[PDB]
């Protein structure tokens, strides 16, 4: 409070700003359609991005 | 034993808190003191119908700034101007610091008590002051030996002491534990309210002076284009208001807009219907 | 019977007239009451400002903001603030003496 | 007994129009009271 210091309420988790504008707000407008090539490319980060995440169970 | 009751005002004139206002101001950000002058009507009543300001000394705010001969003349000069109103208590300004009293503060209110019984240590914040809001509270004290035996500082009888709420700012520095707020309230008839009206109070001319006539038009071509992309907007709004069950909008600040445009556009008109009627070569 | 049933009726109507002029003053009034508080309003965006970083919001009136004083204030957001430009780090005024993202 | 149920039509018919117009009016202060108020 105001001076008194009397725990009133409690907020959210601490996270400075400086590093809470990292967080994708905005997905960025990308698709692998708009990639040529880089197919190997792609499946091999699909194995590391998406598939650990998606099923973990393998 | 006599108790004060909750219920007992301070009665602040309009000119005590004007000047009390000004020289509040004037002292930032050093703290500044003033006699109070006034007469305790009664038990329930401490009526503050004039303040004076004191020179401003090395110490700052306690009982060795307040000299005893320019206070001594000043009470005698003010007796033979016409005001011959006993010191009801002291005032002194906390700029940005709230309303409250510190441990000298209350030395001097000690000091001050000593003369009588019934004797305020109204504090005003000249900075937090701003338009609106006054900052600007009053305290008597409790005696030590109240409130350690048990009784509460002053006695209740009614709800008037209770309208108000105390801040945490002044309950920490000792509000309810050495000093009350007592309740404040300001006299003023009507004669001051009248004369106080002229500070605002155009004139009878502006009642009758055209606005400019370019400028008028350049207003209105602003706030004619501002309706223009309202429009647009609310007319985007209304298209979706369709494909929108019920689940800043542009019709309330068109709403304003046309307000705006509604009284500046008639109060010019008729002004000038007047002007061409009254201000005639007949 | 149907004399009373009369009487009752013109009593009604007395008194929703009267209602009715009770509401119409009271509505001026409110005008007035509203305009002056909008003011109020208007006036607490008063200068100086001391600016902070809106850091995150917590409720829809109140947020955490980051005072360039080196400090940061849980505070109340002003009603009148549009909503969306308050993103985080954004650069916001704070009241001087109350820190309320004005 | 029949100038008695005209005035008892007629005042109901006039009775419910202003008891809509001030159900409106209620309406209308209590939402400017609500915007004075917060």
């Amino acid at each position: 409070r105001n001076d008194s210091y009397t725990l009133h309420k409690i907020l959210p988790n601490k996270v400075d700003p400086l590093v809470s504008l990292m967080m994708v707000e905005k997905v960025p407008d990308s698709t692998y359609e708009m990639i040529g090539g880089l197919d190997k490319q792609i499946k091999e980060i699909k194995e590391v991005i998406e598939l650990p995440v998606k099923h973990p169970e393998l | 034993a006599p108790a004060v009751d909750t219920a007992e005002q301070v009665y602040i004139s309009s000119l005590a808190l004007l000047k009390m206002l000004k020289h509040g101001r004037a002292g930032v950000p050093m703290e500044v003191m003033g006699l109070m002058l006034g007469e305790f009507v009664d038990d329930y009543t401490v009526r503050v119908i004039d303040v004076f300001a004191m020179p401003q000394s090395g110490t700052g705010v306690s009982v060795e700034a307040v000299d005893p001969v320019f206070q001594a003349k000043m009470l005698d000069m003010l007796k033979q101007t016409g005001r011959p109103e006993m010191v009801v208590g002291w005032y002194h300004s906390h700029p940005g610091f709230g309303c409250w009293l510190s441990g000298v503060d209350i030395n001097t209110q000690q000091s001050f008590e000593a003369l009588s019984e019934r004797a305020v240590a109204v504090v005003v914040d000249p900075i937090q002051s701003v338009k609106g809001k006054v900052v600007i509270d009053a305290f008597r004290l409790i005696n030590a030996n109240m409130m350690v035996l048990g009784h509460e500082p002053r006695q209740t009888t009614s709800n008037l002491g209770h309208l108000n709420k105390p801040s945490i700012q002044a309950l920490i520095h000792g509000l309810n534990r050495h000093y009350y707020s007592i309740t404040i309230n300001y006299r003023k008839n009507e004669l001051e309210q009248k004369m106080l009206l002229n500070l605002h109070k155009k004139s009878w001319m502006e009642g009758l002076t055209l606005q400019d006539y370019s400028e008028h038009c350049k207003h209105n071509e602003s706030v004619v284009k501002e309706m223009l992309e309202l429009a647009k907007n609310y007319n985007k709004a209304v298209e979706e208001e369709d494909k929108m069950t019920p689940e800043q909008d542009p019709k309330r600040h068109l709403e304003e807009h046309v307000d705006v445009l509604m009284t500046s556009n008639i109060v010019q008109c008729l002004a000038a219907m007047l002007d061409t009627v009254v201000f005639k070569l007949i | 019977d149907l004399y009373s049933r009369y009487k009752k009726l013109q009593q009604e109507l007395e008194f929703l007239e009267v209602q009715e002029e009770y509401i119409k003053d009271e509505q001026k009034n409110l005008k007035k009451e509203f305009l002056h508080a909008q003011e109020e309003v208007k006036r607490i965006q008063s200068i100086p400002l001391v600016i902070g970083q809106f850091l995150e919001a917590v409720d829809q009136n109140t947020a955490i903001v980051g005072s360039t004083t080196g400090s940061n204030y849980y505070v109340r957001i002003l009603s009148t603030i549009d909503r969306e430009l308050l993103k985080p780090n954004a650069s916001v005024a704070l009241h001087k003496h109350s820190n309320a993202l004005v | 007994r029949q100038y008695y149920l005209s005035k008892i039509e007629e005042l109901q018919l006039i009775v419910n129009d202003k008891s809509q117009n001030l159900r409106r009016l209620q309406a209308q202060r209590n939402e400017l009271n609500a915007k004075v108020r917060l």
